[PDB]
RNA sequence: UACCUGGUUGAUCCUGCCAGUAGCAUAUGCUUGUCUCAAAGAUUAAGCCAUGCAUGUCUAAGUACGCACGGCCGGUACAGUGAAACUGCGAAUGGCUCAUUAAAUCAGUUAUGGUUCCUUUGGUCGCUCGCCACUUGGAUAACUGUGGUAAUUCUAGAGCUAAUACAUGCCGACGGGCGCUGACCCCCUUCGCGGGGGGGAUGCGUGCAUUUAUCAGUGGUGACUCUAGAUAACCUCGGGCCGAUCGCACGCCCCCCGUGGCGGCGACGACCCAUUCGAACGUCUGCCCUAUCAACUUUCGAUGGUAGUCGCCGUGCCUACCAUGGUGACCACGGGUGACGGGGAAUCAGGGUUCGAUUCCGGAGAGGGAGCCUGAGAAACGGCUACCACAUCCAAGGAAGGCAG
RNA sequence: UUGGAAUGAGUCCACUUUAAAUCCUUUAACGAGGAUCCAUUGGAGGGCAAGUCUGGUGCCAGCAGCCGCGGUAAUUCCAGC
RNA sequence: AAAAAAUUAGAGUGUUCAAAGCAGGCCCGAGCCGCCUGGAUACCGCAGCUAGGAAUAAUGGAAUAGGACCGCGGUUCUAUU
RNA sequence: ACCGCCCGUCGCUACUACCGAUUGGAUGGUUUAGUGAGGCCCUCGGAUCGGCCCCGCCGGGGUGCCCUGGCGGAGCGCUGA
């Protein structure tokens, strides 16, 4: 009667247990230094990296000679690769194991401004990102969660239209330029 | 509620009426309906009543009787034609067709006959030739296939026997020892 | 119900079509024709889907209303016609001549055969009984009564016919070693030599079939259908030649291709 | 209306069983045509799919079948004399399948002196007819006499069949459905199962 | 991420529950700037409904004499267009809802060698021996006019005219064959010759389908009482089939040039077969709670046998006669269910618990029952008839109804 | 204490979108200092993250899922911070 | 062997990211008939069907031999030759 | 912490359940019996609508030796719906 799909899924999982000292200061490090508006963020990510550490787990239980083990065991890790958490000489399942959180959300748009230098503070990378400041490739990106992968890290820069860089002035100084051409006459 | 003819009552009854019945037109296929209809018998209760005459008498209602006034439509199938001009049949019917003037304001006077219906036309002389072609082809049809697979199946016989009768003459050598 | 159905959901669809699931709520339900409405290909999805000729199921009829699409050499009008497998599909606007073959996963193909190859068509013999005055007669996959057919000719051969005169040339025998390819079931659309043939007295009697490259299968007689004698086949092969290859060689093949480009 | 359905009886077990639905189209039944003896009455009845099927309410005339001599004749259908299901059936004369009827010896007796050329259903008087002596007792030429000799080696007939014939009365047993075909067909009786029903029907008068 | 914490005591270790904790999905409170996707009168009332709408449809190709338009024309049967209306098909799908329903529905699985099937697609459609055919018969709408009624998608009388409506009915093929019957004729034997062997006048019959019986064994199956063949017939008047149909290109022959023959491409139609879409009934195995349900079914079919009837067929489906069975502690029978069944959803160590009205499939119902018409297909409800409940209009005579679209 | 940079929510040409529109995407204009363009909902004895601050009430009013708090200096009520 | 799709797991793919979707990507020069693709895969309990295994568990074969096996003598019947 | 703890009747208040004359009352379901709408089937029935037939007459040949175009009859019979 509708041609929709309902497919949706959750991207995070909420903690066990609501108020335990020791995780809430870790979480709000990791949000302080990364710079995440929310406790969501840091359970974004620990959902993606939660899920991906239980699918190496069965593959590790699986033996070698497991077809199934190869195919989506390479797989997995190429993915790992491209986003650029696990080094291209660490092609092995038991490595993921060892990957922390603070691994995939390095990887994230907003800390690769400010790393890059285009940001002069993790909180300067978000309102940079957000004010459509950034391209990847050709496209300005105001996602700060953007997962920059390997192939495009080398080609993050300011966007044309941006007034930092080759545009035209943004709007606050062009009404202090109009405020000067009045006031000289 | 008209009247019903074959009801034979001085009053109304229901009845159940189908296709064919009168005071009843159905509103679609095989639907029936019970409706209310007046007997056949005259009353005083009626509001109005429908008479035919048959029989003409020497005087002359007016309006009635004053004028007459004509069929709207002629004839339409060849032989309805035939029939009212008494034409046998090695006559022409298209010249003998009724044509009606059109004679409204503004248009000019022309005139409209119909298409005569049931007549030998070059087209049925064709149909009905092509008709009788295609019973010939048919006919072609199954002597060539019937002939073909009677050379066929006397093959397939010949190549079945001719090994069937190789073997058992190999059989019965060897049965010799 | 009170009566035959005239509607198919579109997810509800045979999924070797293709559909996807957001462009509506309906498929085209396949219009009566020779083949069954699950192992068919109506000519919209053909026409619409595969090669691009139209975008919208509105100028698939404006081509079938040109009478341009020819199927088995008749001008077929119909936008739901179950075109069917082994059939030929011709466009004489720009020559194409397709024919439907399965391709290694089991979906039809955009299979392109020459003028002089669109000529014919291979048909497995679903049935031969003696009807009338005697006279015997071949039903065939496609449901094409063929009156006065070869007597050699049994249940399960593939017999030959010309799309002009629709009358057999030549058949094949079904026996092992001649090369069949499978057209239903997991094995679908693979391509193989058949190497035995169990057979279980009021049962599914099942066939083994060996693979170009020794990939060793079996699937029901229902399925099999010979395209070739011995191990020459009758046909073109399709994209791939009826090899099942496996995800990973898939990979290997797909990395190689995106690699040596570029 | 009426209905052959399966879910109004109970289970095999006993226990009742509640419908789940009304009462189908396809699962109608019809009255019994209760075919009687008289002159040729049939009914058409449109069926499912839209065949025809031919209610015959009361019939006259039958196709029987001399199976002893493959000799098929139209014959008129007497009365009937015999019903395994319910003497009630024969008691007011209902053609139904595998009834035992009485029927016309005539037709097939006359197919008897026109093959063979003996005198059948005649007591000792033997009234003579020109016809009948036109047709058995005539010059038919050397080669076609000595044809009809040979036939009198094998012409004879059980005497159970001869009685009948001296009758003019035919045992004989429907074999067709009267109520779906409208044709009262069937067979004359010979043999075992000819003198089976006469054990009956004795019987039945004490 | 295979996890707990607080609470009985003066304190202790326990049992053990309460409480906390997290997800889920309904409601609600408060609050809310951007964007994408998106459930949504299931729960209670399968409760009731104002109004509007939700199913119609014409091609070159069934039927136009509506000037309603309009080319052509004093000259033509019908240019074309085209309403109305007849005919044809569809309206049995879709949508909705979950009330009923517990070996039922449904799911996997198997069967029809036990059926019915519009349509499509292929086949089949001179296979029959038998004084209009160069084409037959009545009608009847639309229309014209004359009406009735308080009132309806109400209808009546009168007049007119079509067909692929509704009927009726050849010709041809067509020379015959074959079956039987057989006047008769010849021949060979000629103990006398019976006999033995050939032609043959007349007469009857004859295709397919139907119904019965008999015979002998082309192709098929694991297995037919299959398929095909032959013989004897039959064939329903409430009537099997064997084209009185239509458009388009317009040719060809013509010796005996006739408005003589002959022909191409379509459509529409057709008994029957195969096919497709199915449907229907079966096989095996699987369902929640309950014994404060332990015996049940069998008058009035229960379980079998036989013969029928009916049906689309198989069958206690029904009837007649007969047997006395059949089911149960391996839970029958009975009751309950805030029970439609399944694919699936939530939760997640493993095992498992709970949910599944709801978009896909199957089923069921259309206020409640019941009975039907038409049709290939309905026990149909945006069909009908009756009753019951509810309800509308009325001039009180009547008329009309069905949102779980 | 400032300072001038930046921007989209907003308003708003066209343009695109679309059956026609819409929203989204783009663009021109305009549009931020209390950037009042002003984030809420629950809690602060323990379980359980966070005061034994201050005022009011005085086993009352209330709170409190549980244990418990309140009887005139309440870490728990009603309030401000 | 056969077991609907959707859902779930899972491969590929910068929906800008993402839930999602089944798309997309290369090459500008001629699209001369553009080419280059993808639209996987796994699980479907129980029952049924198929082919191996033969431990474990159940069951069976000779005890009034009514016994296995080998040939021998008869009394019969019936098709094909 | 024996000046502890604690049991039952009785009296007060509230709430829940039970027994209870009333042949109590209401609704739903199933069902015996009686009545039985309507459909369908059968046996009838026959309002009405047709045809043919037989004529009397101008009507033409059956090669009056009755092609028969028309009107009235009455066919006063048969037959169809
Ligand atoms: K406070
Ligand atoms: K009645
Ligand atoms: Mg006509
Ligand atoms: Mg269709
Ligand atoms: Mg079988
Ligand atoms: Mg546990
Ligand atoms: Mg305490
Ligand atoms: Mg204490
Ligand atoms: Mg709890
Ligand atoms: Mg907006
Ligand atoms: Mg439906
Ligand atoms: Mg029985
Ligand atoms: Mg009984
Ligand atoms: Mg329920
Ligand atoms: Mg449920
Ligand atoms: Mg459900
Ligand atoms: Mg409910
Ligand atoms: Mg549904
Ligand atoms: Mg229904
Ligand atoms: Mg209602
Ligand atoms: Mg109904
Ligand atoms: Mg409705
Ligand atoms: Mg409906
Ligand atoms: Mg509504
Ligand atoms: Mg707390
Ligand atoms: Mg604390
Ligand atoms: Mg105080
Ligand atoms: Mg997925
Ligand atoms: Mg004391």
């Amino acid at each position: 009667p509708v041609a929709r799909s309902w497919v949706c899924r959750k991207t995070y999982v909420t903690p066990r247990r609501p108020f335990e000292k020791s995780r809430l200061d870790q979480e709000l490090k990791l949000i302080g230094e990364y710079g995440l508006r929310n406790k969501r963020e840091v359970w974004r990510v620990k959902f993606t990296l939660a899920k991906i550490r239980k699918a190496a787990r069965e593959l590790l239980t699986l033996d070698e000679k497991d077809p199934r083990r190869l195919f989506e065991g390479n797989a997995l890790l190429r993915r790992l690769v491209r986003i650029g958490v696990l080094d291209e000489g660490k092609m092995k399942l038991d490595y993921i194991l060892g990957l922390k959180i603070e691994d995939f959300l390095e990887r994230r748009l907003q800390t690769q401004v400010f790393k890059l230098g285009l940001a002069k503070s993790i909180h300067h990378a978000r309102v940079l990102i957000r004010q459509r400041h950034i391209r990847v490739r050709k496209q300005v990106v105001n996602i700060p969660s953007f997962i920059v992968r390997l192939d495009s890290q080398k080609h993050i820069d300011f966007s044309l239209r941006s007034p930092y860089g080759g545009g035209r002035p943004g709007r606050v100084k062009r009404k202090n330029a109009k405020k000067g051409q009045g006031g000289a006459g | 509620f008209p009247m019903k003819q074959g009801v034979l009552t001085h009053g109304r009854v229901r009845l159940l009426l189908s296709k064919g019945h009168s005071c009843y037109r159905p509103r679609r296929t095989g639907e029936r309906k019970r409706k209310s209809v007046r007997g056949c018998i005259v009353d005083a209760n009626l509001s109005v009543l429908n008479l035919v005459i048959v029989k003409k008498g020497e005087k002359d209602i007016p309006g009635l009787t004053d004028t007459t006034v004509p069929r709207r439509l002629g004839p339409k199938r060849a032989s309805r034609i035939r029939k009212l001009f008494n034409l046998s049949k090695e006559d022409d019917v298209r010249q003998y067709v009724v044509r009606k003037p059109l004679n409204k304001e503004g248009k000019k006077p022309r005139t409209k006959a119909p298409k005569i219906q049931r007549l030998v036309t070059p087209r049925v002389l064709q149909h009905k030739r092509r008709r009788i072609a295609l019973k010939k082809q048919r006919t072609k049809k199954n002597k060539e296939e019937a002939a073909e697979y009677a050379k066929l199946l006397a093959k397939r016989m010949k190549e079945a026997k001719e090994k069937r009768q190789e073997q058992i003459a190999k059989r019965r050598r060897l049965s010799s020892l | 119900a009170r009566g035959p159905k005239k509607h198919l959901k579109r997810v509800a669809a045979p999924k070797h079509w293709m559909l996807d699931k957001l462009t509506g709520v309906f498929a085209p339900r396949p219009s009566t024709g020779p083949h069954k409405l699950r192992e068919c290909l109506p000519l919209i999805i053909f026409l619409r889907n595969r090669l691009k000729y139209a975008l919208t199921g509105d100028e698939v009829k404006k081509i079938c209303m040109q009478r341009f699409i020819k199927i088995d050499g008749k001008v077929r009008t119909d936008i739901t016609y179950p075109a069917g497998f082994m059939d030929v599909i011709s466009i004489d606007k720009t020559g194409e001549n397709f024919r439907l073959i399965y391709d290694t996963k089991g979906r039809f193909a955009v299979h392109r055969i020459t003028p002089e190859e669109a000529k014919y068509k291979l048909c497995k013999v679903r049935k031969i009984f003696v009807g009338t005055k005697g006279i015997p007669h071949l039903v065939t996959h496609d449901a094409r009564t063929i009156r006065y057919p070869d007597p050699l000719i049994k249940v399960n051969d593939t017999i030959q016919i010309d799309l002009e005169t629709g009358k057999i040339t030549d058949f094949i025998k079904f026996d092992t070693g001649n090369l069949c390819m499978v057209t239903g079931g997991a094995n679908l659309g693979r391509i193989g030599v058949i190497t035995n043939r169990e057979r279980h007295p009021g049962s599914f009697d099942v066939v083994h079939v060996k693979d170009a490259n020794g990939n060793s299968f079996a699937t029901r007689l229902s399925n099999i259908f010979v395209i070739g004698k011995g191990n020459k086949p009758w046909i073109s092969l399709p994209r791939g030649k009826g090899i099942r290859l496996t995800i990973a060689e898939e990979r290997d093949k797909r990395l190689a291709a995106k690699q040596s480009s570029g | 209306g009426i209905s052959r359905d399966n879910w109004h009886k109970r289970r095999k077990t006993g226990g009742k069983r509640k419908p789940y639905h009304k009462k189908r189209k396809y699962e109608l039944g019809r009255p019994a045509a209760n075919t009687k003896i008289g002159p040729r009455r049939i009914h058409t009845v449109r069926v499912r799919g839209g065949n025809k099927k031919y209610r015959a309410l009361r019939l006259d005339v039958g196709n029987f079948s001399w199976g002893s001599e493959c000799c098929t004749r139209k014959t008129r259908i007497i009365d009937v004399v015999y019903n395994a299901s319910n003497n009630e059936l024969v008691r007011t004369k209902t053609l139904v399948k595998n009834c035992i009827v009485l029927i016309d010896s005539t037709p097939y007796r006359q197919w008897y002196e026109s093959h063979y050329a003996l005198p059948l259903g005649r007591k000792k008087g033997a009234k003579l007819t020109p016809e009948e002596e036109e047709i058995l007792n005539k010059k038919r030429s050397k080669k076609i006499q000595k044809k009809y000799d040979e036939r009198k080696k094998n012409a004879k007939i059980s005497s159970l069949l001869e009685e009948q014939f001296q009758q003019g009365k035919l045992l004989a047993c429907i074999a067709s459905r009267p109520g779906q075909c409208g044709r009262a067909d069937g067979y004359v009786l010979e043999g075992k199962e000819l003198e089976f029903y006469l054990r009956k029907i004795k019987a039945r008068k004490g």
